[PDB]
């Protein structure tokens, strides 16, 4: 299962 | 013994030819068991194992929906990254994430991993403490600032030590049959010989998962490690990997040569010789 | 930019036994950037339907894919792979080896 970080940009 | 679970993304600009491609495969050990592709029809995440088929709609959604935003987020970064290296729209540039963990017999976390390459190059990391960073350069340093302020490593901490290793486990359970199941090598030794003055013998692995393996010649006990031609694990298209090793020896000198090969799927190393 | 070209495998899923139907394989890694185009030939002339795994990459980034397509070799029937690459000045064919 995947993970996800709204919004994370570098 | 010992698993892992991985997903890799890959986001590849083509100015002048469309919004950049992303494609990403999540793997379990050496088993590929889903994809996503933004240039296919109508762009969802696929099951490519049976072990994962079994999972709900809501599953594939959520999945396919990280994947979508993933897509997003990658394409902003690589407008943002042109900025950070002075670089003109007008080339191909390429974005690679992988992230994932590795538990042992046991479940228990034995490492998490989340690091990012930008056209080919290190670009920044997690450490293996899953609480700091390292940045490759001053421009990795500045996405560095940016998720130490917004506690990035904090987050997918928690995320590498809980649903990382739960799923992993929970897949490692429901493909039991396949993901909990080593398949040794078949091997053997072949000779061709180049001319009057030598010969090549080649030791070959085939059918074989996982793909970690390890064949090494040996001269009256020598290893060959200098003069051995030794090939990429390769995969044979139906999950099993082939491999083999070659080396030229002095014709008349066969006997003197032992092939040795170790896989976790074999209860003892083993020496392989060629039977004229 | 760093350009790495890539290595090229050209076998059988089986071992080969003429008249008997197998799979060809072209794999393709170690190659960065990812744009390449791969081949599959037969006697010189572009096999048509040949299937190919998703981009991935390994450890040291470096990218791989699996080219292949189902075929049952003869004698006479000779096998290729053609790579095409920034890294290539001209298309790399790698002749099939019943033997490697």
């Amino acid at each position: 299962k995947r993970w996800i970080i709204l919004g994370l940009n570098k | 013994g010992s698993h892992s679970m991985r997903y890799f993304h890959t986001s590849v600009s083509r100015p002048g030819r469309g919004e950049p491609r992303f494609i990403t495969v999540g793997y379990v050990d050496d088993t590929l068991f889903v994809r996503f592709d933004s240039d296919a029809a109508s762009p969802r995440e696929e099951p490519r194992a049976p072990w994962i088929e079994q999972e709900g709609p809501e599953y594939w959604d959520r999945e396919t929906q990280i994947c979508k935003a993933k897509a997003q987020t990658d394409r902003e970064d690589l407008r943002t990254l042109l900025r950070y290296y002075n670089q003109s729209e007008a080339g191909s540039h390429t974005l690679q994430n992988m992230y994932g963990c590795d538990v042992g017999p046991d479940g228990r976390l034995l490492r998490g991993y989340h690091q990012n390459a930008y056209d080919g190059k290190d670009y920044i990391a997690l450490n293996e403490d899953l609480s700091s960073w390292t940045a490759a350069d001053t421009a990795a340093q500045i996405t560095q600032r940016k998720w130490e302020a917004a506690r990035v490593a904090e987050q997918l901490r928690a995320y590498l030590e809980g649903e990382c290793v739960e799923w992993l486990r929970r897949y490692l359970e429901n493909g039991k049959e396949t993901l909990q199941r080593a398949d040794p090598p078949k091997t053997h030794v072949t000779h061709h010989p180049i001319s009057d003055h030598e010969a090549t013998l080649r030791c070959w692995a085939l059918g074989f998962y996982p793909a970690e393996i390890t064949l090494t010649w040996q001269r009256d006990g020598e290893d060959q490690t200098q003069d051995t031609e030794l090939v990429e694990t390769r995969p044979a298209g139906d999950r099993t990997f082939q491999k083999w090793a070659a080396v030229v020896v002095p014709s008349g000198e066969e006997q003197r040569y032992t092939c040795h090969v170790q896989h976790e799927g074999l209860p003892k190393p083993l020496t392989l010789r060629w039977e004229p | 930019m760093i350009q790495r070209t890539p290595k090229i495998q050209v076998y059988s899923r089986h071992p080969a036994e003429n008249g008997k139907s197998n799979f060809l394989n072209c794999y393709v890694s170690g190659f960065h950037p990812s744009d390449i185009e791969v081949d599959l030939l037969k006697n010189g002339e572009r096999i048509e339907k040949v299937e190919h795994s998703d981009l991935s990459f390994s450890k040291d980034w470096s990218f791989y894919l699996l080219y292949y397509t189902e075929f049952t070799p003869t004698e006479k029937d000779e096998y290729a792979c053609r790579v095409n690459h920034v890294t290539l000045s001209q298309p790399k064919i790698v002749k099939w080896d019943r033997d490697m």
